[PDB]
């Protein structure tokens, strides 16, 4: 009900002044009746110029508007692979514990509101809160501040008893033995009531629902979330569908849903009723058998040090997994890439490294230990050349295909023997093609491009029509930059285009020279 | 608990809110159990949730540091912090010394009280691993380190500490940047390390060498016998210098590359060619006439990779003018680690910011930010912290450097 807790001080957003519908007879009759109780619980008190409309519901949307910031109640989430495997583990719902925590008497005028009367124009019943009202801006922000100074002393008391907070939530383990640890959450309670903090008649119990997740004892398993079988899909349900598809993609390796994306096409509302094709109605079956099966998870066994090991799915698709013990996953997830402007497998192997490098740290306080689909040479051979720093922590080459390389390796030095291409291509349509040393020439009249194509398309052809080892020398900076990062996938078909080609040579050296200048070779396209 | 000079914030601007970045679990023990202590010393004071303000903090370990050493970011409210005057003037000298030292006196400032009014922006927050707890809370009572309102409150008290040294050596010239104190002399190397223990001696009772430094000059290839190739590269190179020197002349060359032929060919050298070079050659061996520094503009240092360990860099505050070029070398046993020498070298370079210009550059950092925000602090040795923004080198910026003092 009510607490001897110093209550923190609330002043309203920078230079800002504090914030009644007319009701049914049968709505202020019981309003008034919940008031009175919640009046004498000693939580609201009879009184202002402020309101706020009472619905029993009161809307602070305009006072939270007018109440300062706090600091940030912070939404980021422990995650069941941060916890650490306890003997027992018990968990207390604090929740309506706020209504139990002080408001500051100052700001307490503003949460003043009314209760209508029926014969209008006839005093209706004010109020105003002294503690925490729900809804309010401030008081899920303070509320927690309150608890864990509540529980500050007591964590110091014993050690060995470790304490999550989490809004309306108290998860306690230890390693204490049954009625041993039991009697310890007992007197926590007390602690907490010993303040006004009043904890239940409805104990919640063991297998634990983290949105999501099924929390079990020394082990975690997934609820499986059903997919709504019908012979009828809206739009809304199709993407809602490939919603939790895709939450189901990370720890379930194997989910699809491209030919269900493709049922997504052209769509012309959320009510529209889409067939599903044939293979849709495949894909979207052999994903019902996925996710009946059941996945289990182990805790954080700081013993043992952690491990992530990683793997292709495709090109820029990246599936990890870390464990402590080998098929005793911590946590497993996948990265659907980008398709960045111009990347390159190694580079992108680099971001994967980087995020779960991130994510660990903060689940574990400690990075993982590697286990990659890379050669040590290759990786060398890549990293200690490219224009970028980059790095991957501690590391190790698993050998599991689809091993992640060098689809290709632009030459040092040009080369001797093999033959030249002076390219060159160029308005607001255009033209390319080239010129070899050896005779050899063509150009090309382009219907609708842009300089940068033609250029390209100049190099492309060059590397049509020349053998398996060439040379080209050519002006087009971005071109340049672009190939000598040796890029194996982009965003242009074009370029693609010359990656393909490029792959398909067993030396190619690329040199660059300035336009318009009077360069021989490049006077002559120019 | 002296008194306190009432500090504000620039005209309408308002406190850092920063996210307080991810930290390692060491990091953050260290972190708390440092907190603690000054904590109870009445440094610093948990502070609610009515606190909305933040600045990130993390923790580092220093040469000697085998124990970790507590750093914040201050880099946000410097910014917001009204400025000041007490400021401590350039000495533009230390950097004509013949060595330098230098000294972390942030320590002093936490004798010294912070305005009551203020203290509400030091907020700074120590988190917990996988969310357990929400995070340490504190606030300043006193002169945090690594704020600029500090070195400059902490001035006139400076001043009395250094002057019975200052005023006693005046041969050797004393700055002080921030937390810092850069310490200079002509002195032999135990004359000087002697010297500097005696200053020691003085506080604690209470290296560099800015003649080395010298701004490389570019040098262009000399093989004996020149191919097509060969010449285009050279060629390139030069008609981008002409951005620096216009006398640069690569006429008498572009000649030589006409007709279709293959790269590996080899081609005879023209007498004005061979001038050609000779004229840009001599044009090479001095840095562009007409640099001067503006201490009203932004000192800007641009980084390259040039691989194998090495980096090149330039500070300048406008384009093509630089005020110096340099090249640095990986540190020992750092190999395999791109992003410890890249930290290592941008402090190299602010610190020569520092003892040239007294002031710290703008870096333009060749790195992703996701990666150099996992990294630096793992390797970052000072109690100041530079500003940065991440680029794409420039593949031409990249191989003009890389001429510089590409030594002999």
């Amino acid at each position: 009900p009510i607490s001897p807790i110093e209550t923190v001080p609330v002043k309203l957003k920078p230079g800002m002044d504090g914030p009644q519908w007319p009701l049914t007879e049968e709505k202020i009759k019981a309003l008034v009746e919940i008031c009175t109780e919640m009046e004498k619980e000693g939580k609201i008190s009879k009184i202002n110029p402020y309101n706020t409309p009472v619905f029993k519901l009161v809307d602070f949307r305009e006072l939270n508007k007018r109440t300062q910031d706090f600091w940030e109640v912070q939404l980021g989430i422990p995650h069941p692979a941060g916890l650490k495997k306890k003997k027992s583990v018990t968990v207390l719902d604090v929740g309506d514990a706020y209504f139990s925590v002080p408001l500051d008497e100052d700001f307490r005028k503003y949460t003043a509101f009314t209760i209508p009367s029926i014969n209008n124009e006839t005093p209706g019943i004010r109020y105003q809160y002294n503690v925490l009202p729900q809804g309010w801006k401030g008081s899920p922000a303070i509320f927690q501040s309150s608890m864990t100074k509540i529980l500050e002393p007591f964590r110091k008391q014993n050690p060995d008893i470790v304490i999550y907070q989490y809004m309306d939530d108290l998860c306690v383990g230890s390693d204490l033995e049954i009625g041993q640890h039991r009697t310890k959450i007992e007197e926590l309670r007390q602690h907490l009531l010993r303040w006004g903090l009043t904890t239940p008649k409805h104990q919640k119990e063991p297998p634990f629902l983290w949105m999501g997740y099924e929390l079990h004892p020394d082990k975690w398993t997934v609820q499986p979330i059903v997919l709504p079988e019908k012979d009828s899909w809206t739009v809304n349900d199709i993407q809602k569908l490939v919603g939790k598809l895709n939450w189901a993609s990370q720890i379930y390796p194997g989910i699809k849903v491209r030919q269900l994306c493709k049922l997504l096409r052209g769509t012309k509302a959320l009510t529209e009723v889409i067939p599903l094709t044939e293979e849709a109605e495949l894909e979207l079956a052999e994903n019902r058998e996925i996710l009946k099966e059941p996945v289990h998870g182990v805790y954080y066994d700081p013993s043992k040090d952690l491990i992530a090991e990683i793997q292709k799915q495709g090109q820029g698709q990246w599936t990890y997994q870390i464990y402590q013990e080998p098929f005793k996953n911590l946590k497993t997830g996948k990265y659907a890439r980008m398709r960045g402007a111009h990347t390159n497998d190694v580079k992108q192997l680099t971001e994967a490294v980087q995020k779960i490098t991130t994510e660990s740290i903060v689940i574990w306080g400690k990075t993982p230990k590697f286990k990659l689909p890379i050669q040590k040479e290759t990786w060398e051979t890549w990293w200690t050349e490219y224009w970028q720093a980059t790095w991957i922590p501690e590391w190790e080459f698993v050998n599991t295909p689809p091993l992640v390389k060098l689809w290709y390796q632009l030459e040092k030095e040009p080369i001797v023997g093999a033959e030249t291409f002076y390219v060159d291509g160029a308005n607001r349509l255009g033209k390319a093609g080239y010129v070899t040393n050896r005779g050899r020439q063509k150009v090309v009249t382009l219907t609708d491009t842009t300089n940068q194509k033609t250029e390209l398309q100049a190099i492309y052809l060059a590397l049509q029509d020349s053998g398996l080892e060439v040379n080209i020398v050519t002006d087009s900076q971005y071109a340049l930059g672009i190939i000598q990062a040796q890029p194996d996938q982009s965003e242009s078909e074009l370029v693609n285009q010359i990656i393909e080609q490029l792959i398909k040579k067993e030396k190619v050296y690329l040199a660059w020279v300035p336009a318009h200048k009077g360069i021989g070779g490049n006077e002559q396209v120019d | 608990p002296i008194e306190t000079v009432p500090v504000k914030l620039k005209p309408g601007m308002d406190g850092p809110k920063v996210k307080q970045w991810p930290l390692t679990e060491e990091k953050i023990k260290a972190l708390v159990e440092i907190c603690t202590e000054m904590e109870k010393e009445g440094k610093i004071s948990k502070i609610g949730p009515e606190n909305p303000y933040n600045t990130p903090v993390f923790a580092i370990k220093k040469k000697d540091s085998t124990k970790w050493r507590k750093l914040v970011d201050f880099r946000e409210l410097n910014k917001r912090t009204q400025d000041f005057q007490l400021g401590i003037p350039h000495p533009a000298g230390l950097k004509k010394k013949k060595s330098v030292t230098v000294l972390d006196v942030g320590d002093a400032y936490f004798s010294v009280p912070l305005d009551e009014d203020f203290r509400k922006y030091t907020a700074f927050t120590i988190p917990s691993i996988n969310n357990e707890t929400p995070g340490i809370r504190y606030q300043y009572n006193v002169l945090p380190q690594g704020w600029k309102g500090s070195p400059a409150i902490f001035q006139s008290s400076m001043t009395k500490i250094l002057e019975p040294f200052r005023k006693q050596n005046p041969d050797i010239v004393i700055y002080q940047y921030m937390d810092d104190l850069c310490v200079g002399s002509d002195l032999e190397i135990g004359q000087h390390r002697t010297k500097i223990e005696e200053l020691r001696q003085h506080l604690l009772r209470w290296e560099l060498h800015p003649d080395k430094w010298t701004v490389q000059p570019i040098v262009l290839p000399e093989k004996d016998s020149w191919t097509v190739n060969d010449i285009q590269k050279l060629v390139g190179k030069l008609n981008w210098a002409s951005q620096i020197y216009p006398g640069i002349k690569v006429r008498q060359l572009c000649k030589l590359l006409r007709g279709t032929k293959a790269l590996t060919e080899v081609i005879p050298l023209t007498e004005e060619a061979e001038l050609e070079l000779a004229e840009n050659r001599e044009i090479l061996k001095e840095p562009v006439h007409g640099v001067y520094y503006d201490p009203s503009k932004d000192l800007i240092a641009e980084i390259q990779k040039q691989g194998q360990g090495q980096w090149t860099y330039q500070i300048y505050q406008e384009p093509f003018k630089n005020l110096k070029t340099g090249k640095y070398a990986r540190m020992r046993g750092a190999h395999t680690n791109d992003v410890k020498q890249l930290t290592e070298a941008v402090q190299k370079i602010t610190t020569e910011s520092i003892v040239i210009w007294g002031k710290t550059p703008k870096f333009k950092l060749p790195i992703q930010k996701e990666t150099w925000e996992t990294w630096w602090t793992e390797y970052w040795q000072a109690t100041w912290i530079p500003e940065w923004e991440f680029v794409n080198t420039p593949p031409l910026v990249k191989l003009w450097y890389q001429l510089e003092k590409e030594p002999i």
